[PDB]
């Protein structure tokens, strides 16, 4: 729509089949380090286990994917409450300036306005983004299980061309932002800038 | 001339038939993977060799 | 529409041929409307000054008027170009190539 | 190519060019030959500078 | 498995941006936030996911809950 | 998860705390008190050479796919001369080029392999 | 290429309303183990719900596009094997006439 | 009218295109024997499928502006075609009437 | 090859076998951990014949003790075709495991002719399992499986992959 909220989201699988591939962690915007998937799911409102597995794996008979997910739950068992997960994420975020609520507000802001921005401005994010993150992890595991091949960059359908329209659009967005900031500077500087 | 064009066409058709027979063998799982190569690489090697022989 | 403001202060409709010959950018002005809502100081001791609603009560909006943001360069034959609607008999009348 | 059914390993569907240059190329053979030519051109462009660096 | 680290968190009764230490015994899942200037300790639990940043910040939350210092 | 195992009153995940005195394998939610006895000796299976996912994606209307190729192989249990076939859907390099078929009137999967049957009954 | 064209973009809201009116169950009411065979309909990479009868929905969408009710540039893909229905309406997509 | 499409690279993965309208005739699918065995024509692969969804408007529309002025580009080899496409922009000629 | 063995064929194959690196992971189909408190028998009829084969051989040995007996079964099912290709028998793999697990893993063998190439293993923990199949932590068995499938060089030279004999 114009803000573009450009912030890459990455879900990573660690080690290897005989190594830290056991666990899965994700990177959030404006967060110091990555976090395991299960803590994020609990922060989004999916408290019980299984339900998180409902979101991630769409077929219980697919026992291999749940085997791969085992260590994620074995690592997330520590956190059990939504506010606890939000505290964890916010605390990992940055310095503990918000001592009162333990950075709950910061984590809420990040997970509402910067986590998967192409869905935002909606308290239903709790469920929508949770489902989309489950889809992300499902794709990751499917690739890791050799069910599907590695995604190809060269596919011409995965690319877009910025013709005169979008290029002038971003350029003019920057210039108009500069102009509005200058107008605001004149407002703040000059009392009764209204007429001037 | 015409006769050599027909001979070339027969050569290419024989190569195509050999490639088809190899494909049928591979799809029936009867093909034996060449040592040092899995089934797919052996099949591709055989097909490319046949086509190159046909061109030559 | 595309225009040029001469050094003499007289604005004149600009066409691509003159733009190319005179080294003038082919562009058209950007005019926008700017609402001007003024909330005069309320000077109401108490929580009223803590409420911006009381400032809203002091609302006094004046005329906006078209404000000249700048000039947007315009590509030729675009909907705003002078040549977009020109026919063949006009394309070479303006010394432009059909 | 979107003109072939999925999972096709036939010679015509994977780059083989039956025809000659005198006889012509069908659109698919034309595109595959363009693929090969592009590979060759990229290789030449890379060598143009890599070999010079080795020389120096 | 014993971790002690100094970081950028301030020194409260002791006014220094870098003077905050700690100890972390992961065998018993116990540790304490150690103040190299204001001193004594801040004993509490440890979690398997408790990184030293998490140690410091969560235990600082507990400090405000108790209105104590950073060690 | 080779089976289903979740606390009935917490939906959390159970893990194998064997009961030493009874010599029985027992499961109980770590964060709850519900207790459940193991119903099968299997607790772990790591499959290296897999025969799973070869035919993944067969749906009620795979026949409607225009891109997939079609043949005339006779359905073994239907004798229908129409079907749509494809190769194994797992992307392991060493996978064989065996074909899988699908009877358009039966939803029955038959393979071209001369030594093994469909994935579900190989 | 000669006949190639680049999409300029369209508002997805009308298409989302079309999808909702045509039986697209929202995510909030989605449960994987009650409709395991349901597809995943979505527009511009935003998972918008699930449809249990993808064939009929795809036929309707194609008919609407060919009738003009949907801007022809709007690209829709059905992945029969992966149980996903995709739609794209943003700009920058290079398409061709057939 | 529903006679042509706008197929994107992402959508063209799910379709099956015919190279030319002749690929659709039932004769090619069924009539394996014919007297048109002119040995001077390209060897064209026979009719392979029957689930076509679209048909190419025409080959040779896969070429660009500089390539589509080459006579018989399918009798050359690709490097020659690329060289010609590069060197056609240097040919002297009338770039405009004005 | 040496001058006296170059002209021949099977000796070249023997050199190939001596050089080529091969591990259990290259011949194992799947590895499963099973619950089975019984140290001498099993609740699984499938492995009953194999246990009986070694029941008269292993369980009949002098100085029987349960210190090497655990209620957990680390059942590995190998690939007959792969073992035949590598000229491997249950023997070789068994004594390699023993070398890596001299007395830390009681290992049972399946008859080569059996269609189920099974390596029935139990955890070893003296002073706790001496007269009981105490429930050893499964993570111990998982680590043991990792060591078997990664750190066990059945035969060959380390860092020497497929060896291609040619003339
Ligand atoms: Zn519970
Ligand atoms: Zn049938």
């Amino acid at each position: 729509k114009g803000s573009r909220f450009i912030s890459t989201l990455q879900v990573k699988l660690y080690g290897r089949e005989g190594s830290s591939a056991r666990t899965i962690k994700a990177t959030l915007p404006y967060i110091k380090q990555d976090i395991p998937i299960v803590i994020i799911f609990r922060a989004l409102g999916i408290i019980p286990d299984g339900e998180i597995l409902e979101h991630i794996c769409y077929d219980v008979n697919d026992w291999q994917m749940l085997e791969m997910l085992k260590p994620c739950v074995e690592d997330g068992f520590v956190i059990q409450d939504r506010e606890t997960a939000l505290d964890f994420i916010g605390r990992r975020g940055t310095a503990l300036g918000i001592k009162k609520e333990k950075r709950i507000q910061y984590a809420k802001d990040i997970l509402q306005k910067e986590f998967l921005p192409h869905i935002t401005q909606l308290e239903g994010f709790e469920s929508r983004k949770a489902f989309f993150l489950g889809y992300m992890i499902n794709r990751l595991l499917l690739c890791a299980l050799d069910r599907k091949d590695q995604d190809d960059r060269d596919h011409f359908g995965k690319k877009r061309l910025d013709l005169a329209g979008p290029l002038l659009a971003q350029l003019f967005k920057t210039l108009f932002k500069k102009l509005t900031k200058d107008i605001f500077r004149y407002m703040q500087r000059t009392v009764e800038e209204a007429h001037d | 001339d015409g006769p050599t064009m027909r001979e070339i066409t027969e050569t290419i058709a024989e190569a195509k038939k050999k490639v088809l027979d190899v494909t049928k063998e591979a799809q029936a799982n009867l093909l034996t993977a060449k040592h040092g190569m899995t089934l797919r690489e052996s099949f591709e090697d055989n097909v490319v060799r046949f086509l190159n022989e046909a061109r030559d | 529409k595309p225009m040029v403001n001469e050094s003499d202060g007289v604005t004149h409709a600009l066409y691509p041929q003159e733009a190319r010959l005179r080294n003038l950018t082919y562009s058209s002005g950007l005019f926008v409307d700017v609402k001007k809502r003024t909330y005069e100081a309320i000077d109401v001791p108490g929580r009223e000054l803590k409420y911006e609603l009381i400032a809203e009560e002091s609302e006094d909006d004046s005329e906006s008027g078209k404000v000249f943001i700048g000039r947007l360069p315009i590509m030729l034959r675009s909907k705003n170009c002078y040549l977009s609607e020109a026919t063949e008999s006009d394309l070479y009348k303006l010394k432009e190539c059909p | 190519l979107p003109h072939f059914s999925k999972d096709d390993y036939s010679p015509e569907s994977k780059g083989f060019v039956e025809n000659s240059y005198l006889r012509g190329l069908t659109p698919q053979e034309f595109f595959f030959h363009a693929m090969g030519g592009r590979e060759g051109l990229i290789d030449t462009a890379v060598k143009t500078a890599e070999t010079g660096y080795i020389q120096r | 498995l014993v971790q002690k680290l100094d970081t950028k968190f301030n020194c409260l009764f002791c006014n220094h941006e870098k003077s905050v230490s700690c100890t972390l015994d992961k065998k018993n899942s116990i540790g304490t936030l150690s103040c190299k200037i204001c001193g004594q300790s801040f004993q509490t639990r440890i979690n398997s996911l408790s990184q030293p940043v998490d140690v410091y910040s969560d235990w600082f939350d507990a400090v405000e809950e108790v209105n104590s210092g950073r060690g | 998860m080779t089976t289903f195992r979740f606390c009935r009153d917490c939906n959390n995940m159970l893990y194998p705390r064997e009961d030493k005195e009874n010599n029985r394998l027992l499961f109980e939610c770590r964060t709850c008190s519900y207790v459940e006895e193991a119903g099968s000796p299997l607790v772990y299976r790591h499959e290296l050479i897999t025969n799973i996912g070869e035919t993944a994606g067969v749906v009620q209307d795979i026949g409607s796919d225009p891109t997939l190729p079609r043949s005339d192989r006779e359905c073994p249990k239907c004798h229908s001369r129409e079907n749509v076939f494809f190769q194994s859907q797992q992307r392991r390099k060493d996978t064989s080029m065996v074909l899988f078929f699908v009877c358009l009137s039966c939803s029955h999967i038959f393979t071209s392999d001369q030594k093994n049957k469909r994935t579900q009954f190989s | 290429s000669l006949m190639s064209c680049i999409s300029v973009g369209t508002d997805p809201m009308p298409i989302i309303t079309f999808l909702s009116e045509w039986g697209m169950e929202p995510l909030e009411d989605y449960v994987p183990h009650q409709s395991p065979d349901a597809t995943r309909v979505f527009v511009n990479g935003v998972w918008h719900g699930v449809h249990r009868n993808p064939a009929r929905l795809m036929e309707t969408l194609r008919t609407l596009r060919r009738k003009g009710d949907i801007n022809p540039e709007v690209s829709m893909i059905r992945d029969i094997r992966e149980k996903e229905l995709k739609i794209f309406t943003d700009a920058g997509r290079v398409y061709r006439p057939l | 009218e529903g006679l042509v499409e706008y197929i994107d690279a992402e959508e063209e993965e799910s379709i099956l295109i015919a190279m030319q309208p002749e690929d659709l005739e039932p004769a090619e699918a069924n009539e394996e024997n014919d007297l048109d065995v002119d040995p001077a024509k390209r060897i064209r692969v026979s009719h392979h499928a029957t689930t076509f969804t679209h048909c190419e408007i025409h080959p040779s529309m896969i070429l660009g502006v500089a390539a589509s002025i080459i006579p018989f580009p399918d009798h050359n080899q690709s490097p020659r075609n690329t060289y010609q496409s590069a060197m056609g922009k240097q040919a002297m000629g009338v770039f405009l009437t004005n | 090859l040496e001058p006296g063995h170059a002209a021949d064929q099977e000796q070249a194959k023997l050199i190939r076998s001596a050089i080529e690196h091969t591990t259990l992971k290259s011949v194992t189909i799947a590895s499963e951990i099973y619950y089975d408190p019984d140290p001498r028998s099993t609740v699984i009829p499938e492995d009953e014949e194999i246990i009986q084969l070694h029941f008269s051989l292993l369980d009949e040995e002098a100085e029987q003790s349960f210190d090497q007996q655990s209620p957990w079964l680390l059942r590995l099912e190998l690939d007959r075709a792969a073992m035949n290709d590598k000229d491997l028998t249950m023997g070789q793999v068994g004594e390699r495991i023993k070398q890596t697990f001299k007395n830390d893993l009681f290992v049972i063998w399946s008859e080569d002719n059996d269609e189920k190439l099974i390596i029935r293993c139990r955890v070893v923990r003296p002073k706790s399992l001496d007269a009981e199949t105490e429930a050893e932590e499964d993570h111990m068995l998982k680590k043991i499986e990792n060591t078997m499938l990664e750190n066990i060089t059945l035969r060959g030279v380390e860092n020497i992959e497929r060896v291609v004999m040619m003339k």
